[PDB]
């Protein structure tokens, strides 16, 4: 039928923490004369009426699934939100890479804290090792991945892992 | 914040008693990244740069991550008269070497008697007799204890960890498995210390009854 | 002064003698440490496999020494809950940690045997000396956390100092007890004891006694 709109994660990832902040992006219709977006949570009505979600604290009673819909442009397509709780937590953008993609891996904190010794692993060993903290670009598919993809560090001198994630 | 690593191991004692076995004393520079390697060993040895410093390869660690080994090869005599020695490392990654000290314990020293208590009667009721060797008030806490059989080793003993006297002295107690078949046909089995307070560094008492 | 970085948490047992021995109270502890300027507060929620926390009394913040008021409760035990082998949870919760941090305990597996208990005596060249050396040896045991003590009679000497358990062989634990007395009492002719505290000992007690 008509254009579907399309929602923006700000940042990118669809893995948040219950302090991390998140804010969705709609663009689809930019309503011509006069704006106006209508947001969907869990199938339903949120009053932003902006163009853009402001999440600043997440934290659980916010992930679910998620639409979007202007002065036009449809109503948008399902787009995920979890927010778990913890110390790290490997976010990507998606994790269904087939072929040969590149994959840009981070290893986050919580409450913006410092991360010291990084590292990466691949369903038990490691692959790349950091010293500060910093993401893990892996370009051009391994085509062996499809392991357990987790992270550790060091929040001040605990001792930290992170929940695990499958990719593929 | 975090970097390299540095970690700083003394010779094995039976390596620095007994003039047969070369002392030396390991420097291992861990958590050494891959992509800002090159790590640069000072060694110093009671004001001496010590250029006989032979360091190792990179080595491959599951956690990716690099780890540096390098061996000083040491002298009998210049660790036990109390020379200070000092492992000095800097990579691209420490904003600031990082040097860590060490020189064997630093204090006065004590003879260890060597006393040998004997199965009590009772255990020779069990299918294999308990052999102990006691061995009193010392210092410092480096030794070897170790068991023998008419001409060589016996491997079958535990040896419990040095304990802190009421003097202030170090005691252990090794104690050694046999067959009461063993005990009992007479064989002399020979307790062998070896610490940095008795002539010649290795004293050795035998049981048998 | 702080640096900070996120609070610990550490879980202690109960003192063997307050298990194996009635009338004693036995207890579980709960030390967390690390807390800072921000204040961290209490909550303290212990379980058994889910519980009342009606055995706690967490105590005063303490600070000493780096600024890091330490903060610990204790959770008292009957002397039956633990050995048949329960559990005990801490979930201590605070103000700058993401969620809250818990830990178990627990008593330690495994098949106890009894231990066995040797008295060993003076070493023949010992005795050249005004001091000789009572050994006990306990070896055979399984779970760890044993007792050991002696006594003249009715009297207790710390003369003795005493090996912590080391691993044998087979599983089971062995240690060696040392006391050293003027060699008068032991030649002139006194009877001392070594007793032993074990789960895996009748009545957990057996005392080994020694004399010339
Ligand atoms: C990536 O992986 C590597 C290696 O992989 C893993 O390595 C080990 C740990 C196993 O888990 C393997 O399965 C696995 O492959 C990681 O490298 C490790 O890093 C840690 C720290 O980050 C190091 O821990 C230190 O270990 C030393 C002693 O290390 C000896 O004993 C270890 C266990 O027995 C053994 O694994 C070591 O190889 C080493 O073994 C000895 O080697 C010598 C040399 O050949 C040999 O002669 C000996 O015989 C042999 N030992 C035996 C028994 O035979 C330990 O002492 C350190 O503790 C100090 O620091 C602690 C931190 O504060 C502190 O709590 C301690 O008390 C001690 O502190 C110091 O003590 C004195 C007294 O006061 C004084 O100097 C200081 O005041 C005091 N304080 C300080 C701060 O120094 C420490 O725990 C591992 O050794 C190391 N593994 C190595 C080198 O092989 C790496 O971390 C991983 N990285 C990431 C990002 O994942
Ligand atoms: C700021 O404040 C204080 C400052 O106090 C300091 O104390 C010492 C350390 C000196 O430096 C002083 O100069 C100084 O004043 C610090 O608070 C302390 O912090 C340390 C480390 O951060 C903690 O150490 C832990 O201690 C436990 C054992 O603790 C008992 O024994 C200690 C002596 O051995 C004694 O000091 C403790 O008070 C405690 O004593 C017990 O007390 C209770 C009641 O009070 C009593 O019922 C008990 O009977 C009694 N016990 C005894 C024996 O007397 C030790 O086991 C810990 O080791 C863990 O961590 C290691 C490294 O992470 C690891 O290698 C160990 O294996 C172990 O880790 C655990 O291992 C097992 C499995 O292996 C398992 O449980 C877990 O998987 C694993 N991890 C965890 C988290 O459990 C550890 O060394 C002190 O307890 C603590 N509190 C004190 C001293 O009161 C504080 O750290 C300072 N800040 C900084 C940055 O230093
Ligand atoms: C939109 O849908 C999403 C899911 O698609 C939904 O997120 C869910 O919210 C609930 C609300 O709390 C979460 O429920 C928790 O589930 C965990 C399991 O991981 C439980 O451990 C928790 O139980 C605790 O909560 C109670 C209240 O604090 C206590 O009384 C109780 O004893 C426990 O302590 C808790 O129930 C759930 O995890 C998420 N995520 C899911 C289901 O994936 C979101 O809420 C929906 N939108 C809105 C506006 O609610
Ligand atoms: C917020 O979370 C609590 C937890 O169960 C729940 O009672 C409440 O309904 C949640 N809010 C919404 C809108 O679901
Ligand atoms: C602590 O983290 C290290 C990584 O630096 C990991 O190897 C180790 O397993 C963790 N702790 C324990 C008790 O295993």
């Amino acid at each position: 039928d008509l254009p579907k709109a399309v929602v923006f994660l700000e940042p990118q990832w669809y893995r948040v923490l219950e302090k991390d902040s998140v804010t969705l992006k709609c663009q689809g219709a930019y309503s011509p004369e006069d704006q106006s977006t209508r947001w969907f949570h869990n199938e339903s009505l949120i009053s932003s009426q902006t163009s853009s979600y402001f999440i600043a604290a997440a934290r659980v009673n916010n992930s679910g699934e998620y639409r979007c819909q202007t002065s036009l442009s449809t109503l948008s397509d399902p787009v995920q939100l979890e927010v778990h709780i913890g110390w790290l937590l490997l976010q990507a953008p998606r994790w269904v890479f087939k072929e040969e993609e590149s994959i840009h891996l981070r290893c986050h904190s919580w409450k913006n804290t410092l991360l010291h010794k990084v590292t990466y692993l691949q369903n038990g060993k490691g692959r790349k090792y950091f010293h500060q903290n910093s993401d893990f670009y892996i370009p051009k598919a391994t085509l062996k991945d499809s392991g357990s993809y987790f992270c550790r560090g060091l929040v001040g001198s605990k001792n930290v892992s992170s929940e695990t994630v499958q990719i593929t | 914040l975090g970097g390299p690593s540095v970690f700083l191991f003394p010779p094995k004692p039976k390596d620095t008693l007994m003039i047969s076995r070369t002392p030396e004393v390991t420097c291992v520079v861990v958590d050494v990244s891959q992509e800002d390697p090159d790590v640069k060993f000072n060694w110093y040895v009671n004001g001496a740069e010590v250029h006989h410093a032979q360091t190792k390869p990179r080595e491959t660690q599951y956690n990716s991550t690099y780890r540096v080994v390098s061996v000083l090869t040491v002298t009998h005599q210049d660790w036990l008269n109390g020379k200070e020695y000092t492992c000095k490392v800097s990579n691209k990654a420490l904003p600031a070497p990082i040097q860590k000290t060490i020189s064997k314990d630093k204090g006065q020293p004590r003879e260890p008697q060597v006393y040998t208590l004997p199965p009590s009667r009772e255990e020779l009721t069990k299918n294999q007799v308990s052999l102990t060797c006691l061995v009193k008030g010392f210092y410092p806490s480096d030794i070897v204890v170790e068991w023998e059989s008419s001409g060589q080793p016996e491997n079958t003993y535990k040896t419990t960890p040095p304990v802190l006297d009421s003097d202030g002295s170090y005691f252990l107690y090794s104690k050694l498995t046999v067959d009461k078949s063993r005990w009992q046909q007479g064989n002399v089995f020979s307790c062998s210390v070896m610490h940095e307070a008795l002539h010649n560094h290795y004293t050795q008492k035998s049981l048998s009854v």
